[PDB]
């Protein structure tokens, strides 16, 4: 099965476990939440008084630096699309300015129509985590300085447009039909002012000599230069962005390479100012003596801290959404992406998958990792449905006191008198073969992200060592064991009563404390089968003497694990 | 669920931990004094006259349970055998 | 995995391989010197005065582990049960 696992989309590719879609499920909450240095718990910005919306002015020192090993990643590192050929004319002077070294690169960004702030967030932290604050506070920044925005653009922009311009910053507001898929440069001007940082939008060599001002240097004109410096007294090195196509519909960020030379932007590739005097290039950019400017920077945040922050948001995301954002992401890929629709809203996937959470309708494949669901349209159980017809000729009348199990669908349905529908308890419903690869081992997924393993189920956690050969950990009685336990029966006689009971005897555990201890195994059985008998302490001695004589294996490596179908064959 | 005979252990194993800390410091003091016999520093009254909480905070680490839980629903189930063969309290003299 | 009484037969059976050699090299010397009873240069002071490594090389060939690994389990699974019935741990007096 070459195609039994769909290729992971740019929003779904997880770099260091981080995917764009997953970050999209955490970025809007970052707009009013922060990470704690002591507990690691998320904290509302109301308590740490950073405003209701995340102040992006602190992000002026943030420039993404790409590692060489993560360049090849689709959707995270280098974009593989036609923008690679597009910027070569610009890349001719990008490289040669820094002595013929690749210092500034295009970066792939999700094409959901809000890539402009997605790129800017990727320009700042390289993730889709700080983008959502870039718009909502920008709308407020437009409102606060609208009169000063009017001072420049009342003769270039219609007064009624500014009410629509602030509507452009709205997160999920879909503009009316016909609007080109992309945000205007007016946001970047505000964003450059919001970030207390210059922003540079590039184009090809033809783009610069094109008569359009769509490639320009966005300077923080509304913010004075002394406020446009970092905490060290130095001006923030600008983040750079580019046009990703000749149609001008997707934005890309231009970032440096982590550990490599700081990119330098030559004067011919440094575009003119956008809406502000040209002299502001000297005032707002840390300019060099050779006529160029330094791009990127070294005051960047290492990916180690951001990993906590993503985890710091998955914390509250438990309480707020009742579901895990990665669990939402897989539901998106396997059921929403199953329809082939590009651009599905993350919110709909979050809320609807909770229904699968509540009834345990998610059944995850244990071999290829496919997340399968036992989804049944409501009319299939209503009159006229498929399973509605079977109940009549297979088990007679619709009985309120009789449950209808459907082995073909593994649905056990009761008949509710008022609704005249057969109601399967999807907790009792179990997928037996995957609808992606027909793997027999397909198991439920809980809302906390925990998979409902069974006895003999092999978990995805790596085995640190074991005779099993499977290389993965095995799950047992609520615990994770490196190996599967030997089993052999026991024979109990007390008070004349006789019991068959099978004894599972773990051995060769990497951790010493998890190995079986006979004085607990023996006591468990007698208690489990003879609660409250007098003189059972004599029975335990007889039991212990048996197990020891049975586990006395001549060769210590005589390992004959339990025979469980599917896990091992 | 501690027995009546495993609180007579907690109250003794918390004495050995104050006996031992007494002979220890009694001996260890004579050591340093003989290291500096000219120090002349004398008339030291006592290092530990008292059970001194943070002994019990340590004796509780060796405190076991005699009768396990199953060893209680063995007697408590025997009481409800002597009982449950009674209960005529409904009896009432008429008029 | 050697007991305290299986290291006392790597240390006796390493001596009965010196008694043997020093009681043979005496006898063999006696029949030897009857070839030259007039030699008058006989009676070497000591043929083997010493336990002399390359005996433990041999005595180690008859060294038997008394307690098999399947019998040391019965004790290590007892003492671990005296523990795990202990450990009140987080016990801490107020304030």
């Amino acid at each position: 099965g070459v195609t039994g696992a769909p290729k992971k989309n740019t929003e779904l590719v997880k770099v260091m476990g981080l995917s764009n879609y997953h970050c999209k499920l955490l970025s809007p909450i970052l707009a009013r939440y922060g990470m704690d240095k002591q507990t690691g718990r998320a904290k509302l910005l109301r308590d740490m008084n950073q405003g209701e919306l995340f102040d992006c002015a602190l992000l002026g020192d943030r420039a993404f630096l790409i590692e060489p090993e993560h360049v090849n990643t689709v959707g995270y590192g280098k974009d593989r699309s036609g923008s690679l050929l597009y910027l070569h004319d610009t890349l001719e002077d990008i490289k040669r300015a820094n002595k013929s070294q690749e210092c500034l690169i295009p970066v792939h960004v999700d094409g959901d129509g809000h890539c402009l702030v997605h790129a800017v967030s990727r320009a700042l932290v390289g993730r889709e985590l700080f983008w959502h604050a870039l718009r909502e506070n920008l709308k407020q920044h437009f409102q606060q300085h609208l009169a000063r925005y009017q001072a420049l653009f009342h003769d270039f922009i219609d007064a009624a447009e500014w009410e629509d311009i602030i509507n452009e910053c709205d997160p999920l507001f879909v503009p009316p039909e016909g609007v080109p898929l992309g945000l205007r440069n007016i946001h970047i001007f505000g964003l450059a002012n919001v970030l207390h940082r210059p922003i540079i939008l590039l184009d090809s060599l033809s783009g610069m000599r094109s008569s359009g001002d769509y490639s320009a240097t966005f300077l923080p004109g509304l913010i004075p230069a002394e406020k446009c410096t970092g905490k060290d007294g130095h001006l923030n090195k600008p983040i750079c962005i580019a046009w990703s196509s000749s149609g001008r519909n997707h934005y890309i960020p231009l970032v440096g390479i982590k550990g490599a030379a700081l990119p330098k932007l030559p004067m011919n590739l440094l575009p003119k100012a956008w809406g502000v005097p040209q002299d502001l290039i000297k005032k707002y950019i840390k300019l060099e003596e050779d006529g160029g400017c330094v791009i990127g920077g070294d005051r960047s945040l290492q990916d180690k801290y951001l990993l906590r922050l993503v985890a710091a948001m998955e914390e509250v995301f438990m309480d707020k959404h009742g579901i895990h954002p990665s669990l939402v992401a897989d539901v998106h890929q396997y059921f929403y992406r199953r329809t082939g629709v590009i651009g599905v809203q993350p919110e709909e996937v979050t809320a609807a998958a909770k229904k699968a959470v509540m009834d345990n309708r998610l059944h995850k494949c244990l071999l290829c990792g496919a997340l399968s669901e036992l989804h049944v349209p409501p009319e299939w159980l209503a009159p006229g449905g498929k399973l509605y017809n079977l109940a009549k000729s297979t088990h007679g009348q619709l009985r309120t006191d009789k449950n209808y199990s459907f082995p073909l669908n593994n649905l056990v349905c009761s008949y509710d008198s008022v609704k005249d529908v057969l109601v399967p308890d999807y907790g009792m419903s179990n997928l037996t073969a995957c609808n992606w690869c027909h793997g027999t081992s397909v198991r439920k997924v809980r809302g906390d992200g925990s998979i409902v393993y069974l006895d003999g189920d092999r978990t995805n956690s790596r085995s640190t060592g074991g005779k099993c050969g499977c290389g993965f950990k095995h799950f047992w009685d609520g615990k994770e064991y490196d190996n599967l336990p030997e089993a052999f029966p026991i024979t109990l006689e007390w008070g004349g009563r006789v019991v068959r009971e099978t004894v599972y005897w773990f051995q060769y555990e990497s951790d010493s404390s998890l190995n079986s201890n006979v004085y607990d195994v023996a006591m468990k059985l007698v208690t489990k089968h003879f609660p409250g008998e007098f003189g059972s302490e004599i029975l335990v001695q007889k039991v212990v003497h048996t197990i020891l004589h049975q586990t006395a294996k001549k060769n210590p490596d005589d390992y004959t694990p339990v025979n469980i179908d599917g896990a091992h064959a | 669920g501690f027995s009546g005979a495993d609180l007579t252990e907690i109250c003794q194993r918390a004495c050995k931990l104050a006996i031992r800390e007494s002979i220890e410091s009694e001996i260890r003091r004579e050591r340093e004094r003989q290291t500096n016999p000219s120090a002349m520093e004398v008339e030291e009254d006592d290092p530990v006259p008292e059970i001194r909480r943070d002994h019990f905070e340590e004796a509780m680490r060796f405190a076991r349970r005699s009768v396990s839980d199953n060893d209680i629903r063995k007697y408590e189930m025997f009481a409800q055998t002597l009982q449950q063969s009674r209960g005529f309290g409904s009896f009432r003299f008429p008029s």
